[PDB]
């Protein structure tokens, strides 16, 4: 994804202050709560009935950390998103059968989680830069 | 259909928004213009720069419409009928743009009400804004 | 949100479909399975080959549900409540799949009713199938 | 767009029996009727109030002829769609500001038009092959 030098610098600086363990689980849990049809892919995680049970699920927390680790790996390689996400794209398409629209839903949920965590520091320019990175990761995963 | 629990959460979230609604609407519009520049084509006569009084007034109007929708959550389709006619018959707005504005409104609400933006409130607000977008895109 | 004109269009088109409803539903399901193979993951226990009796019976069921929707067009949400509960709460079907099945139903109708598939009837059927998908994707 | 030899042979044979002037205008007119927000782009063409006015519009017919010519050009170059659809992608993005979802809507409308024209000859395998070509043209235009 092409970003200006200011956009890339802002994206990396906000990312450094991200807590890897907390943010990804919160985005995965909020995806599962807001879009309840996504629980079809995670019914093996255990109890996902109430939002309080979804956000208190260690499996959801651990999977979210792996999803955020993948997001960080994509962020470190913004010029080769289609290359860093090839194996994950194959995994999500051929064996899991996940629609590409759900990747965009998860990216928007992650943007909301970042806004919730950073408040006024999540300026509209930072949000625009993160929207483009999230769309690029979704497009790379959808290939 | 909007759940009574989701309905209570939306009223509490928007009541806590309170008098900051016009600024939140203007900031959401600014976020939409910045992240989705294709939406700026609907405002060719506007000044869409930061701190623009035109965007501020439009955000005030959009926030007042959302406040009226919250107050008339039971009867949105006829509480928002003139807006539906304007947006569908006159302006011809793509429903994807309604989705984008709902997302930017959610981002503004998250950035301004951290404690209030629980996952349950987030889901309630997402579905309330989806219902508003459905009403505004309904053509009749 | 349908109009009397497109309601009349839908009633006439489905009445002309008539007794071929089950065959048309099976054909639409086969088209969806062939064109969008991801939808096959919702039927892991089915035989999804051509001429399959399981797909034929399921297409008959889907066509009967659509016939009931046409006959109860003014009260679809409470006419399709059990199906809404099944598809949303139990099966957890992505709404994109509802869009895909509506498209394949339209393609089958176009291929089987050339004269009946005018642009007005096409728009009416698109709106009716969108209404059905909206009802079936609503969580209560 | 990757297609089997049988898929490519079936796609080309159906395309040979397509009438270039009639099919594209019917797909453009049906797009304008079924999705009325798309008339924002075509306001210059003229009267588009009723479906009868839309389908009896010579500007709509001529533009549909152009669009179907572009579709045929893409069909002749199915292995380089992103290359043949680059100037058109730039035109539709930078100057016209058309959403990529509308390309998929137009492709589905074209598939319906082909089904309506060819009847029982438009078998489900032919439809599947044509859906893949239509998605590839939409992805190429959305780049
Ligand atoms: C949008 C960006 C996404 C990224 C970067 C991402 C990342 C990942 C990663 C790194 C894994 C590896 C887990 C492993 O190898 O054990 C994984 C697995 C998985 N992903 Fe995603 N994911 C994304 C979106 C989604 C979405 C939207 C869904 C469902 C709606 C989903 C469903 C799954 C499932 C079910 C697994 C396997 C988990 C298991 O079997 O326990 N992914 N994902
Ligand atoms: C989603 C919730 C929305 C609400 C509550 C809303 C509300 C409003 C209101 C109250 C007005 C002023 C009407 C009047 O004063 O009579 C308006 C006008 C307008 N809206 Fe929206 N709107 C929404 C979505 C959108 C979106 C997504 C777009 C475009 C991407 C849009 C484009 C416009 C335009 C172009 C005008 C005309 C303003 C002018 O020309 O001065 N609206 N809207
Ligand atoms: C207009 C749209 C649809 C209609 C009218 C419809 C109708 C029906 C009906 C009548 C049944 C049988 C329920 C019963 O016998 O109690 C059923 C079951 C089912 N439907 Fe749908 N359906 C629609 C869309 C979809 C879509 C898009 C999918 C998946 C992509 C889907 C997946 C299923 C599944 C998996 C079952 C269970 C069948 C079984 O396990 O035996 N449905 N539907
Ligand atoms: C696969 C989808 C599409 C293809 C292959 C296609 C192809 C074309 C072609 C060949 C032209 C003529 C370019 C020229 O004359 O220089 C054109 C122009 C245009 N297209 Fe499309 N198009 C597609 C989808 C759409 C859609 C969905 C819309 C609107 C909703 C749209 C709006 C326009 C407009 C407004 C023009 C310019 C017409 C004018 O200025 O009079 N196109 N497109």
């Amino acid at each position: 994804v092409h970003l200006t030098p200011e956009e890339k610098s802002a994206v990396t600086a906000l990312w450094g202050k991200v807590n890897v363990d907390e943010v990804g689980g919160e985005a995965l849990g909020r995806l599962l709560v807001v879009y309840p049809w996504t629980q079809r892919f995670f019914e093996s995680f255990g109890d996902l009935s109430t939002p309080d049970a979804v956000m208190g699920n260690p499996k959801v927390k651990a999977h979210g950390k792996k999803v955020l680790g993948a997001f960080s790996d994509g962020l470190a390689h913004l010029d080769n998103l289609k290359g860093t996400f090839a194996t994950l794209s194959e995994l999500h398409c051929d064996k899991l059968h996940v629609d590409p629209e759900n990747f965009r839903l998860l990216g928007n949920v992650l943007v909301c989680v970042l806004a919730h965590h950073f408040g006024k520091e999540f300026t509209p320019p930072v949000q625009a830069a993160y929207q483009k990175v999230v769309a690029g990761v979704a497009n790379a995963l959808a290939h | 259909v909007l759940s009574p629990a989701d309905k209570t959460n939306v009223k509490a979230a928007w009541g806590k928004v309170g008098a900051h609604a016009g600024e939140y609407g203007a900031e959401a519009l600014e976020r939409m213009f910045l992240s989705f520049p294709t939406t700026k084509t609907y405002f060719p006569h506007f000044d869409l720069s930061h701190g623009s009084a035109q965007v501020k007034g439009h955000g005030k109007k959009v926030a007042d419409a959302l406040t009226n929708a919250v107050a008339h959550v039971d009867d949105m389709p006829n509480a928002l009928s003139a807006l539906s006619d304007l947006h569908a018959h006159k302006l011809r707005v793509d429903p994807v743009n309604f989705k984008l504005l709902s997302h930017c409104l959610l981002v503004t609400l998250a950035a301004h009400l951290p404690a209030e933006f629980t996952p349950a409130v987030h889901a309630s607000l997402d579905k309330f804004l989806a219902s508003v977008s459905t009403v505004l895109t309904s053509k009749y």
